[PDB]
């Protein structure tokens, strides 16, 4: 899975 | 929405950096503010983000022990230092808020980016020499004229013309290295010829890393 | 690290045609559940920031042109440019955000092919400043050609220079997708004041005839 940290502007939903 | 740098730094190996990035156009603590770095003819690099919101950081293991990212909520600005430089970190080092993706909408924002060479040799300013327009750059009604700006170190230098009001026709060349290790480059602009005698121009050279500006009028 | 590799390095495309870039990532960056790869396109220009075209792989950024297109998913994707126009020449990136630390392809260098536009020509003596410091620099300046290949000599009193000259090019130009080139020829003072004729003599497909510019000193 991907990590939501990654980049914390991305939404994990779109 | 802007993000806005610092302007380009040279550095001798072994010392630090830091850059700043002043947000504006939007409430500073609502996203994270990320510093991309991309050496000179290279790919982009992440360095690490910040939540502006709390300050956490991310730095990426590459850079782990030698950076450090911080921020001012009521200054609305972040920075990123660099510490123990050496002449691989020449790059231009950007603040951006990548990829900010949302179910309503989708935006993505960097800063102009900021120049910084890490080097042992002596920083030099230019000299600005006038390319004057003449019958030899005449083309018709038109006429082409410049400045030369000669022998500097490092990069970048930035031109503008008439404080910026005048881009149509310009040309600003990418730097030559000569073989003593200076930069040289041009910048020239076409113009009506018919207007030699009225309009004035002047070239806008500034060179950062040696705290040089020059205004240059270019006559015929 | 997820490693994007792309393919190929530089690519050159006559307007209107398409253009194909090609990005690979080492590992997959698809979220299956959610049919959604964390993979985003660049357009990056010489000099200025990146501009983010595309994410999820296939959605446009707003107020991107509909002939920029991605697709593709799990370690393969491209992106399309279908009908291409003069300010696209740019370099392209790839860009996963899938997994710590993000990270970015190697880029892709995209050039404009066009019809043959040849040089206008131009010369510049040097400057009363400059030749008070001892120095001499001749500036020929070649506008606005197509295609980059120009062949630039210099002559001082029609014995040809070599060795004593530079020059450069700038990027292809963003609406006529031509090229400018300035060359440099630069001497001592002296050896400026030994001669009389400085010409700067410029072969290119565009012309007819290697065109000469020349002033005499003085």
């Amino acid at each position: 899975n991907p990590d939501p940290n990654a980049n914390p502007n991305v939404d994990p939903n779109a | 929405v802007q993000l806005v740098q610092s302007g380009a730094e040279v550095k001798k190996p072994g010392a630090s950096v830091k850059v700043s990035c002043k947000a504006s156009g939007y409430t500073f603590t609502t996203y994270a503010i990320h510093w991309v770095r991309q050496a000179p003819g290279q790919r982009l690099e992440w360095m690490g983000w910040i939540k502006v919101g709390d300050g956490n950081t991310r730095y990426s293991p590459k850079f782990q022990g030698r950076v450090t990212i911080t921020r001012d909520t009521s200054a609305s600005t972040a920075y990123m230092e660099l510490s123990s430089l050496r002449s691989e970190d020449t790059a231009v080092y950007f603040c951006a808020l990548l990829t900010v993706i949302t179910p309503d909408d989708a935006f993505d924002i960097w800063g102009q980016g900021t120049m910084v060479t890490v080097s042992s040799a002596s920083t030099k300013g230019p000299s600005v020499f006038p390319l004057a327009p003449s019958s030899k750059s005449t083309s018709g009604g038109t006429a082409a004229l410049g400045c030369l700006v000669k022998d500097y170190f490092p990069e970048p230098v930035t031109v503008s013309w008439n404080s910026g009001a005048l881009t149509s026709g310009v040309h600003t060349f990418p730097a030559v290295l000569q073989s003593s290790g200076l930069y040289s480059l041009s910048s020239v602009v076409t113009v009506p010829s018919s207007s030699l005698g009225t309009q004035t121009y002047i070239c806008n050279v500034n060179h950062k890393p040696s705290n040089t500006k020059v205004d240059k009028k270019v006559e015929p | 690290d997820i490693v994007m590799t792309q393919s190929p390095d530089s690519l050159a495309v006559s307007l209107g045609e398409r253009a194909t870039i090609n990005c690979k990532s080492s590992q997959s960056v698809l979220y299956s559940s959610k049919n959604k790869n964390y993979l985003a396109w660049y357009q990056q220009k010489p000099g200025q920031s990146p501009k983010l075209l595309i994410y999820w792989a296939s959605t446009r950024e707003s107020g991107v042109p509909d002939r920029f297109s991605g697709s593709g998913s799990g370690t393969d994707f491209t992106l399309t440019i279908s009908s291409l126009q003069a300010e696209d020449v740019a370099v392209y990136y790839c860009h996963q955000y899938y997994s710590s630390p993000l990270t970015f392809g190697g880029g892709t260098k995209v050039e404009i092919k066009r019809t043959v536009a040849a040089p206008s020509v131009f010369i510049f003596p040097p400057s009363d400043e400059q030749l008070k410091s001892g120095t001499a620099s001749v500036v020929c300046l070649l506008n606005n050609f197509y295609p980059r290949e120009a062949k630039v000599q210099w002559k001082v009193d029609n014995a040809l220079q070599s060795g004593n000259s530079q020059e450069s090019v700038t990027e292809q130009d963003s609406k006529d997708s031509t090229y400018s080139l300035s060359s440099t020829l630069t001497l001592s003072k002296a050896d400026y004041e030994k001669h009389k004729v400085y010409a700067c003599e410029v072969t290119h497909q565009g012309l007819s005839s290697p065109v000469t510019k020349s002033f005499n000193r003085g």
